[PDB]
RNA sequence: GGCUCAGGACAACGGUUGCACCCCCCGUGGCGGUCGCCGGACACCGCUGGCAACCCGGCGCCAAGACGUGCGCGCAAGGGCGGGCCCCGGGCGAGCAGCGUGACGCAGCGACGGCCCGCCCGGGCUUCCGGGGCAUCACCCGGUCGGCGCGGUCGCGGCGCGCCGAGGGCCCGACGCCUGGCGGAGAAUCAGGGUUCGACUCCGGAGAGCGGGCCUGCGAGACGGCCCGCACAUCCAAGGACGGCAGCAGGCGCGGAACUUGCCCAAUGCGCGGCGCGCGGCGGCGCGACGGGGUGCGCGCGAGUCAGGCGGG
């Protein structure tokens, strides 16, 4: 094609897909790099693209040719099969240029936003229901077990202390305890022992 | 290789196994524990090759997952397992406690016992030696570590453990004229007197021990087991450590076919 | 890469060996920290896990006058002598025996009692005392060492006599 | 675990020692004292894309037996002093291991309690003896032989580096060269003494087209892991991407010379616990070779045929 610019407004949370010619010529889209912002009257902050043959951009590289460069396990654009296994690959296709087919875009500081779209998962971790609900974290009756969801697989809250768990932990603290005071008495026979000997 | 080996062929398996050459490519390996590989028997190799209340491998792990099977009072969920001397083998179900000796050829016997006896090991006392912040530790042939020892017991005695406790009720020293049984080499599982030690500086000390017979041989320290004071602590098999000759042994298989 | 095993030596009549197999990682070196007087110490995974303490740019030591027994925390000042060879005195570097000069500060407050010897309470009047490192700064990462006396100060002295 | 025998002749390998120079997952015993319930974000997944195909990009809601930080009776590594000036228990044949005391340091274990210690198996090196042929290969070596000091290593060591000395080996065959050279347990032959061969079943070693390099891990210098050079092939829109049967079958080539592109985890065992597995098992081809019985006897059988058993996933 000539250049996809895929735009992505988080504030509400939409996608929107755009055209250019995006050709050799002046464009003042181009030397802009990754994160960048520009002031969009052609089509707002770079961050990310795919060129011909869907090589895609990587931070930092600071050209506008591709390169082979020696990937390691947790970075962008390779999935390993093995721990600590690395695989040398090509990228960027430019510091924004025409060469692109693809451009990824966001939107700052606002055709126009209007859709807002629904949170589909809610909160999970206990806490997470209590910032939520601006209930204090610190407290002898911390239950919770409100079941709303808006019936929206996904709620099985987790980190809530109930009395069992709160028993299983003071259990263990009274055990560790134990043995330290046997402990120190096996010693106390055993000095006395070597006394009378 | 590059890392540890976790197979075992079948004939590479140790002789007094008593493992047949037919029948499979491979052995069972034994897992570490409280015994080593050359010196035990896999747990498995009694319930199925020897007393037959299994007939499969897949059908005796059933019998292990469903804990019908103590060793030294606990439940041992692995086939593998390795089970050696003095271990107690205790099965409820059919109410059957043993206690695993040599027989007068080198190989494990199941010898029955009491329940009045069960409650109680015999170990032999390997090293002594200084922990952590200096404490004294002693190391037996079980695996088995006790912190605070009493001074009297040193190497080479045996002690007594209750089996539940895990604690230490008696001991006996190593001395002239205590009874013992071989644990390996060729003389292994009969039963004799301490007549002699001849220690030689820098190299092994020999042990002669001497038959209720009256036959005499030799082996080394390292293999000699102290089951009592001229009176064994516990029950031995009904030949009590007495070897036949060539001889003697075939008018007996004779006999059995008579 | 760099290898510690004798495959590639000759035997003791000269005679040239075969190679057999090829390089094994156990038998692996690694390069040398070539610790740096005046703070980095870097973490290096070896065998069986096991960490080793790397120094590279130690500053301060723990040092110990013996015989009177006065240990404090002290700076080394300056590497002065060296067995080996003296390229790594010209570079203060910090390896294990080197004789250094350390900062007479902390031990102003030996400075009351006699009866202690006077070629260290001397030393002490000045700005710096004569040292030597008991530790291995590439192994542990450390870099401590006594106060030197007896015979060896002596040979040390004229070791680094003014001519 | 399976395959192979290319390399390598004071190696490897076999018996026999040692580590008071060492490292070690799981499992089995121990031990457990450490100057009030936290945070945010990644994948699967939604919405959009690039590309021939290989493979990837952007934005966003979400967990933990994952991380990260941590509530705690001070104690990880390393370091200075604490020995007797014929001769000789904590534990030794052997001054070894702990502890005390002055200084540093602040590691590891703690958000479902484990750092640490003994054993066990396994590994690394290491002592003594054995360990191919050629003299038309008689002298060979120069980190070569020893000493001192540091570095590096799991660890000792010319293992490496600086300095010092001139050593070390040899007709009891050094050094060099050659081998259509893997070692042993063993096998063929046969009075006794011997000769010849050790591809392949067990044990040990080495390799994965040939050189090298490395990450992750307790453990690999791994090739059914990654990176580079070389020699060879593979797809393609020409921009790129990409390979290693000395695994099981199967094919080409070569040679005098060597089988099915079968069925199955039911057994023997191994990993996780219920599965997995061309380990291995069962059939197929198979005059390499072994063992038994026939082609009659004086009148009853076997080889085949068809059924039912038994056996077998
Ligand atoms: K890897
Ligand atoms: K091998
Ligand atoms: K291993
Ligand atoms: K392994
Ligand atoms: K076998
Ligand atoms: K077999
Ligand atoms: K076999
Ligand atoms: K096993
Ligand atoms: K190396
Ligand atoms: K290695
Ligand atoms: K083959
Ligand atoms: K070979
Ligand atoms: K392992
Ligand atoms: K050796
Ligand atoms: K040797
Ligand atoms: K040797
Ligand atoms: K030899
Ligand atoms: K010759
Ligand atoms: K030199
Ligand atoms: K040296
Ligand atoms: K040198
Ligand atoms: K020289
Ligand atoms: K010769
Ligand atoms: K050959
Ligand atoms: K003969
Ligand atoms: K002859
Ligand atoms: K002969
Ligand atoms: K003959
Ligand atoms: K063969
Ligand atoms: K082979
Ligand atoms: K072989
Ligand atoms: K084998
Ligand atoms: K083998
Ligand atoms: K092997
Ligand atoms: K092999
Ligand atoms: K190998
Ligand atoms: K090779
Ligand atoms: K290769
Ligand atoms: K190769
Ligand atoms: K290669
Ligand atoms: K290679
Ligand atoms: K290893
Ligand atoms: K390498
Ligand atoms: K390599
Ligand atoms: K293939
Ligand atoms: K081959
Ligand atoms: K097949
Ligand atoms: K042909
Ligand atoms: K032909
Ligand atoms: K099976
Ligand atoms: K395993
Ligand atoms: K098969
Ligand atoms: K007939
Ligand atoms: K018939
Ligand atoms: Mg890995
Ligand atoms: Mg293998
Ligand atoms: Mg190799
Ligand atoms: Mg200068
Ligand atoms: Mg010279
Ligand atoms: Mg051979
Ligand atoms: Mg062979
Ligand atoms: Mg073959
Ligand atoms: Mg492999
Ligand atoms: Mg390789
Ligand atoms: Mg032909
Ligand atoms: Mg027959």
């Amino acid at each position: 094609s000539f250049c996809k610019v895929n735009i992505s407004n988080p504030v509400t949370g939409a996608n929107k897909s755009l055209m250019i010619e995006d050709f050799r010529k002046s464009q003042t889209i181009h030397g802009l790099r990754m994160a960048s912002e520009f002031d969009g009257a052609a089509l707002f902050r770079i961050t990310g693209g795919n060129d011909a043959q869907g090589f895609p951009m990587y931070q930092g590289v600071l050209k506008s040719q591709r390169a082979r460069l020696l990937l390691r396990q947790g970075a962008k654009c390779y999935l390993h099969r093995r721990n600590g296994e690395r695989k040398r690959k090509s990228i960027r296709g430019c510091i924004v240029g025409p060469d692109l087919h693809a451009l990824s875009v966001v939107l700052v500081d606002a055709g126009l936003t209007d859709v807002v779209v629904p949170k589909r998962l809610v909160p999970k971790r206990a806490s997470k229901i209590r910032r939520l609900f601006g209930l204090p974290t610190t407290k002898v009756d911390p239950k919770d077990q409100m079941l709303v969801c808006e019936l929206i697989l996904k709620p099985k809250v987790q980190r809530v202390v109930t009395d069992e768990k709160y028993a299983r932990k003071q259990r263990v603290i009274a055990e560790k305890k134990e043995i330290m005071r046997k402990s120190l008495q096996q010693l106390e026979e055993y000095k006395a022992l070597l006394s009378r000997m | 290789a590059r890392g540890v080996r976790k197979h075992l062929k079948r004939l590479n398996a140790p002789k007094h196994w008593l493992l047949d050459k037919m029948g499979g490519i491979w052995a069972p390996r034994p897992t570490n524990g409280p015994h080593g590989l050359r010196e035990c028997i896999p747990l498995i190799l009694i319930l199925r090759n020897r007393l037959h209340y299994a007939n499969t491998y897949a059908e005796t792990s059933m019998i292990l997952q469903d804990k019908n099977v103590l060793i030294d009072g606990k439940p041992r969920t692995d086939p593998t397992f390795p089970v050696g001397f003095m271990d107690v083998f205790e099965i409820p179900k059919v109410h059957k406690t043993f206690r695993v000796l040599y027989d007068v050829k080198g190989r494990f016997t199941l010898v029955p016992i009491q329940s009045n006896e069960a409650g109680f090991k015999l170990c032999r006392v390997q090293k002594i030696f200084l922990g952590d912040k200096g404490m004294p530790y002693l190391s037996t042939h079980d695996a088995r570590t006790i912190r605070f020892p009493h001074p009297d017991i040193k190497t080479n005695d045996t002690i007594k453990i209750n089996l539940k406790t895990g604690k230490i009720d008696e001991w006996y020293k190593f001395d002239i004229g205590k009874i013992v049984m071989v644990t390996g080499g060729r003389n292994c599982g009969r039963i004799g007197t301490i007549q002699a030690i001849d220690k030689h500086m820098g190299s092994y000390t020999m042990i002669r021990m001497k038959d209720t017979e009256g036959t005499e041989f030799l082996t080394r320290l390292c293999n000699v087991f102290v089951i009592g004071n001229d009176s064994p602590a516990v029950a031995i098999p009904t030949t009590k450590g007495i070897r036949p000759d060539i001889i003697k042994n075939r008018e007996l298989r004779l006999r059995s076919i008579a | 890469g760099i290898t510690h095993d004798k495959m590639y030596k000759r035997s003791k009549t000269g005679a040239v060996q075969g190679k057999w197999h090829k390089k094994r990682k156990y038998n692996l070196g690694r390069q040398p920290a070539n610790t740096k007087l005046i703070q980095k110490i870097s973490t290096i995974r070896c065998r069986g896990g096991n960490i080793k303490r790397r120094a590279l740019r130690l500053s301060h030591g723990s040092f110990a006058w013996g015989s009177a027994d006065i240990s404090h925390k002290a700076r080394i000042l300056q590497v002065v002598y060296n067995s080996t060879s003296n390229e790594l005195v010209r570079t203060n570097t910090l390896v294990k025996g080197c004789v250094v000069q350390i900062d007479s500060a902390p031990f102003k407050s030996a400075l009351s009692n006699d009866t202690l010897d006077k070629e260290i309470l001397d030393q002490i009047r000045g700005d710096h005392i004569l040292a030597r490192i008991s530790s291995r700064p590439g192994q542990v990462g450390t870099a401590d060492g006594y106060i030197l006396e007896g015979p060896e100060l002596l040979f040390y002295q004229k070791k680094l006599a003014p001519k």
